[PDB]
């Protein structure tokens, strides 16, 4: 059964997925990504700067995660100086646009497909549907509407959320106060009281980052009744009653460029220098090994893109042609989404997938220095029971508690009366590459700047990783992947497809941009 | 009141900025005030033809459509296609007809779905534009003339992104019984919250009133004014941005960034052409291009002449203290 | 961190502002932030002789206390026996001497507690006086040359109220670690509050700036600044409430309403004396007596007849409108 | 034996109680209103408007409604014109202080008691506990956060509060805008959701307000578990379990002088026409019979009080003289607070209980006008049980309901073209009297206006009419009988003291001003 859902809402855009279904099970897929502005286009010519103003507009959600890396883009081409305080008001920023994207998407976007018909037989739907169903579910109210603190402390620093700009190459154009500070602790405590401890652990952040294996999780929902009522002890007992553990794998290999730079290591933010500099660290994980992150690792295809390009090209020389999807479809192109790809040595080009997952493997990379995220956990989940929408979920979910106390401690970590900013030269040329970990996953940019004008940008969102399409040698995206194994209850409300591509957090406006 | 929420050429930073309300938050929103959210794309529960069949019934008329709220731009690309957005089987802007002919009420939110907003910007690959206006143009996809059946046109609620308020309290009026409250100016803009300018309430406006100038970012934003050096569009920009603060929290400019002008229908403003952004353009070095509104650069000079003159110590000095 | 809240010639004013605290709210500063909150008049549990326990213990030193906080004046009425206010079987004078001596930190919240405030007001029945102020003049109650334990003087939080976040702002600020960061001015006002104006952010300052008036209460104050005719102390006095809004909503002045100078310390400026109620005194009928803060009167008057010239037609239009 | 308890806090200033005790039992009770500030003394020569700005001061929790009084009695000495915008803005900010103080005084001030171990025994205690002990409880937490919503309304008018004096001779300063009116519904639509519907009723506003009768009240707590469970449903069945129904019964006369004023019916202010015009009904109940208010038989005796003064002084004719406590005490005074009593015919000078007791008293008084407050509710628990703690904490939470529906019908009934001020002649001689009903009750001023200052102004508080001392009669003040007869279980912690006096919601800033 050929089968086209379309729209595939909540993944934020304009999603289509075909999918073959041979006995209730997804053989192939393909996802179609369906919305186009072009905003690489228009940001050639522009203001070197001008990325600072449009990359955000790439996404409201993760519109400062775009901010974020457009910065470092530019700090990194412009060879600038970045105050420790300015690097870390970007990291606290970056981090609560993420702490907000977390129960935004996993309540909002994600849960309330729990409530589907499909699990009507299992013994925690009525409560699933009691708590996650849309508007009214009693986790789904507090935790969308929780999910607006953490982006308060944003807009303390950047003005406003979504839609600052105020991370500028030197550091940030704000000075926060004493109160500014003190708010913004206020603020993050009390969402992490009142969503993330109360609602979403049932327990402290701490006693969730004390699990280190999959057997410590299980143990966790299992210890007491706050955690096995909690929403993330809800969440896993009723992946593990109606199935979600057991499809959405996808590629199992993982790209995370990492963000969240410790201050004293970012000071002169430059390519090379990059991945040391990180505390959520970068790495690839592929073939069940862990390699090192490279951007000139990373090609576009386009082959079954809506853009013209006969070869996979390096961002810094991207370009985005597009064609007219009639004519791209005569050709086998299905998506706006380009096929990011990333040249693993000894397995070529591969698809990686992004994200909080990735992110997690990563940390599990070893030889994490002091300031680095060195973290376990998921690479024991990974082995014990592998990639899964649980699992990816609970990836997602896992770092709601470690940026917490990130951000807890580089709000503490501010020194109010050092410098915020230091005044770059605004160098004519350039080349700077930008990347952060958006709540999607690896968020990268590709700038070229000539004649104090922007000659190339290419955006690589991390959705584009996941649901970028076939390449050229016709392997599936992450996503694609993710959803070929799928079960299909109802070829009518294919909620599993649903459950898999939402399972990576999937933003179509960033894939696409 | 059933409400379609749809998205063209958009970023969803409107929705989520919108899910950013505060009194009313969104659910009380969608719950509490009898607004009977059918379908958006970030928050619809139906996929599929489930949700399609909620899109045919608006519009073809089978089930009321009391607010059609469209997001992004409509995508006219390629050549009048519009099949640079393609949306539940149709190019969005064929949805938008439909809509748009049905809805009691049409609301664009943010610039894209207002004006064209930033993917309406040269080279405007996906030929975006907005509903009733093309930058500062009107007329957009729908015309200069479209009114939807409450006979009014489309309301713009303009902002990249607008501010939750800006909708959410249109929202309730219209759901409290205060439509007749509601004017609109002539960028069809709420006169509740564009007839105050960004500069209305800034922190800085003393600063501006005395001429004295944020000098750098970060730590030089502790005092001054962002208009003469980093090209804040504050004065020129109708919003109650320092009004009803983001997030409620701050301002761009309270923050230290300058406004953009993201309210005005040419946003962004000068298609941040080289050497437009952040900066204030001067003729001369020394006088800006642009004015406030409703000034002349012959008595604004003058007075900031006299201005510069009678400036008082603590305008020269930080003001936004750790 | 250990508080003890007491009142003295209070209203409890700044304790019910302190409830409205947001960012911390009041339970989470009480309960999430480390700081136990021995007592408060109006939400300590204990009574009578548990309570009598609780002061004692702290007054002599049984057990710590971080954090005394003050509101309301220091009553020395009737002939300097303080007995106008007898708390827990003491002049409450007594008590403030006992337990400032104690704290490690003083904190005056209100003007009442900081310099008099209303009650010192003529003929100041009660004796009122503040911690360690009596209006402008340094001194008050403790003496020009009190300091806590930890080497500070009283912190004065002035205004009446003190907006909430003015204390839980330094009580989050002294509970995480900052108490460095708290820079206080000469009147012992948080720096990080105080050296704003009222004006800073007030909606009115375009309104101001082009000596636009407001020329009457209610629908009058859709347009134009409170400062000509009903006495706006905006830009005299100095605050963050047109920063920080009051009540996450307004101020005074965004409202309609004069500032009233509340968070200085000769508040209630001009002991209200008739005719300086609402109203800006004027010499001549047009040059207000007392000009903006660090202006002189000629410069002023100058720059005010420029901008009056200047002035945009917008500026003398309504702009809060419905 | 003899005890004094000193504090007794929450009550809003300093308050210390003499008791006799006889077989754990109070057969006689002194309140000692013990701090004086004399703002009456103080706005002696001050602007004619200085009470708008002084008397908010006299406090904080009810600064409001000492706006509002202190506005209509200028209102009325300088025969002003109110525009009905600037009516309902006065009574929505009247109201919404209330609603402010209904769950920040029982929460914070009262409720907090009901963990007193004198309960212990109660199979009630622990729940008691969970939901009432002070900062902790379950209740306690989101009932005082959720009381500062009511007052951001009135921010919203007011600019903020508390400290506003936006109320103003011929209307308010304030000139409202669509989104003001939109978010101030927003908020107390919220409000009213949040903590009145979910937390304290576990119902309807709608379906409490059904509740016509003591028999009704008790069917409402046994209808369902969301009622039963509310906080309204525990604290009746609390007060009916250990015994708050049973002491504090008072005086069982009640003085309202009544509040909110249907805006057509006091466009011009006068003392004259002021009842009519109500919505809150005025009203005095004495001798279980219905009077009605008239400001003319108030008096206030200085007996007992540490004031000069041989004669009860009607209050335009009033002074504030202190006497040394320590003189005072020599000559039986034992109180700051006058002692307010109003002529009853055939019954004399007499004791009045005001607070919402009293409001639901002439709210069940015959011959309610159309716009005017018709509840025979608190008649029929009157006579079915009489007064008593129990019966005054409900009628103070019974107002929550009632006022939320007129607040935000007001809020509907808000013309926004229309003007919102009317500038009025300021008179060089008035006699001004405002009235309101405060949280606590009949809150009044007498203003005197002689050449441009104030000659006289008396203000006479809900509180100084409720812990007044004795009058020259020995009569003991609303308090002081509610006081005696009321069990001492434990004389080092007295709680039933702090019961009583509390269940007055007593305000000792307010008794004193
Ligand atoms: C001409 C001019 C000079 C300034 O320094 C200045 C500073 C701040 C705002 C505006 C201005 C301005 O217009
Ligand atoms: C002299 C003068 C005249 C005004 O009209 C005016 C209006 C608004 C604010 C200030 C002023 C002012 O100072
Ligand atoms: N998170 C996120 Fe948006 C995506 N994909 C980016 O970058
Ligand atoms: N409520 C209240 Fe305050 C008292 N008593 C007044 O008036
Ligand atoms: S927020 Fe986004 S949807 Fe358009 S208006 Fe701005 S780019
Ligand atoms: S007053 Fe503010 S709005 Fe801009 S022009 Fe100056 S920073
Ligand atoms: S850029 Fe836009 S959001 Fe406000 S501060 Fe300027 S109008
Ligand atoms: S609020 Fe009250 S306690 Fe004093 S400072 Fe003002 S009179
Ligand atoms: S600008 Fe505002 S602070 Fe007062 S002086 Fe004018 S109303
Ligand atoms: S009176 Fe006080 S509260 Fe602010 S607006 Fe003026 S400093
Ligand atoms: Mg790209
Ligand atoms: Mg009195
Ligand atoms: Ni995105
Ligand atoms: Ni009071």
């Amino acid at each position: 059964l050929d089968l086209f859902v379309s729209p595939l809402g909540r993944v934020e855009g304009d999603l289509d997925v075909r999918v073959t279904i041979n006995d209730g099970v997804v053989t192939s897929a393909w996802t179609e990504a369906a919305m186009f502005r072009g905003f690489e286009i228009i940001l050639r010519g522009k203001d070197p700067q001008a990325g600072l103003i449009v990359c955000p507009r790439i996404c409201g959600i993760c519109g400062g995660s775009h901010l974020y890396k457009s910065a470092y883009a530019l700090d990194t081409a412009w060879r600038t100086h970045m105050p420790p305080n300015a690097t870390l008001i970007r990291n606290i920023c970056q981090a609560c646009e993420t702490l907000q994207s977390i129960p935004r998407y996993f309540y909002a976007l994600f849960a309330i497909d729990l409530t589907n018909k499909n699990y009507a037989k299992s013994k925690l739907y009525d409560e699933a549907v009691r708590r996650f169903a849309p508007y009214v579910g009693t986790s789904y109210q507090p935790g969308v509407v929780l999910s607006a603190k953490p982006v308060e402390v944003y807009a303390i620093f950047g003005g406003q959320w979504p839609x600052s700009s105020f991370m500028v190459p030197g550091g940030v154009m704000s000075a926060p106060t004493l109160s500014d500070v003190t708010r913004a602790i206020a603020i993050l405590e009390h969402w992490n009281d009142n969503w993330l401890e109360k609602q979403w652990l049932g327990c402290s952040v701490d006693r969730w980052l004390e699990n280190k294996t999959w057997n410590d999780v299980l143990a966790w929902v299992d210890e007491n009744e706050s955690q096995y009522n909690s929403d993330c002890g809800f969440f896993i007992r009723y992946c593990l009653d109606v199935g979600l553990d057991k499809y959405g794998q996808g590629v199992g290999n993982y790209l995370a460029t990492g963000t969240y730079f410790e201050p004293s290591l970012y000071e002169n933010p430059t390519i090379e220098g990059r991945n040391a500099a990180l505390i959520g660290r970068s790495g690839v994980f592929a073939d069940g090994r862990y390699f090192e992150f490279d951007q000139a690792n990373v090609t576009e295809d386009v082959t079954h893109s809506f853009y013209e390009g006969n070869r996979p090209l390096h961002p810094f020389e991207g370009e985005t042609i597009p064609v007219n999807p009639e004519d791209g479809r005569r050709q086998g192109k299905y998506s706006w989404a380009k096929s990011p790809r990333y040249a693993v040595p000894g397995l070529g080009n591969v698809p990686l997938e992004t994200g909080p997952l990735a992110r997690r493997m990563a940390a599990s990379a070893p030889d994490a220095e002091t300031h680095q995220d060195d973290d376990p956990l998921f690479a024991d989940i990974y082995n014990a029971i592998g990639p899964s929408v649980m699992v990816r979920q609970l990836a997602r979910m896992h770092e709601g508690p470690k940026y917490y106390k990130w951000v807890r401690q580089w709000l503490d970590d501010l020194e109010l009366k050092e410098s915020f900013y230091t005044k770059p030269v605004e160098y004519a040329e350039g080349k700077g590459f930008g990347s952060t970990e958006a709540a999607r996953g690896a968020l990268s940019d590709w700038i070229v700047i000539e004649d104090s004008k922007i000659k190339n940008y290419q955006v690589v969102t991390p959705t584009a990783w996941n649901i970028g399409p076939r390449d050229a040698s016709e392997v599936l995206g992450p996503i694609e992947q993710a959803l070929v194994g799928s079960p299909i209850v109802d070829a009518e409300d294919p909620v599993e497809l649903g459950h898999v591509a939402r399972s990576f957090d999937s933003c179509l406006v960033c894939t696409v941009h | 009141a059933s409400v379609l929420w749809f998205q063209g050429g958009a970023c969803s930073g409107n929705t989520m900025s919108f899910l950013n309300a505060d009194e009313p938050n969104v659910v009380d929103l969608i719950v509490d005030f009898g607004l009977d959210l059918l379908w958006h794309p970030s928050l619809g529960l139906e996929l599929g033809n489930n949700a399609q069949k909620v899109f045919w019934d608006c519009a073809k008329g089978e089930r009321p459509l009391d607010i059609f709220v469209f997001e992004g731009t409509v995508i006219e690309a390629p050549n009048g296609t519009g099949q640079m957005d393609m949306f539940a089987g149709r190019p969005m802007k064929d949805w938008v007809t439909d809509l748009a002919g049905a809805a009691q009420i049409v609301v664009a939110i943010g610039d894209c779905a207002c004006f064209g907003g930033i993917p309406a910007m040269e080279p405007n690959p996906s030929g975006s534009t907005g509903l009733q206006f093309h930058k500062r143009e009107k007329g957009g996809f729908l015309g200069p003339d479209f009114r939807s059946k409450m006979g009014l046109p489309v309301i713009n609620v303009p902002g990249c992104p607008a501010h939750p308020d800006w909708i959410t309290q249109i929202l309730v009026a219209l759901a409290t019984g205060r439509a007749g409250d509601i004017t609109l100016d002539d960028l069809h803009r709420p006169e509740t919250f564009f007839k105050t300018f960004t500069q209305t309430g800034c922190t800085r406006v003393q600063f501006f009133e005395y001429k004295q100038s944020t000098l750098s970012f970060g730590e030089g934003t502790r005092t001054g004014c962002l208009f003469y050096e980093f090209g804040c569009r504050g004065p020129m920009t109708h919003s109650p941005c320092n009004r009803i603060l983001w997030n409620r929290q701050s301002s761009k400019t309270r923050a230290g960034m300058p406004c953009l002008g993201c309210t005005e229908p040419e946003f962004p403003h000068f298609d941040l052409a080289p050497g437009t952004v952040f900066k204030t353009q001067k003729v001369s070095g020394m006088i800006p291009k642009e004015v406030p509104e409703g000034t002349d650069h012959l008595t604004y000079m003058g007075l900031a002449a006299a201005a510069r003159i009678a400036a008082p110590q603590w305008s020269k000095e930080d003001m936004f203290v750790v």
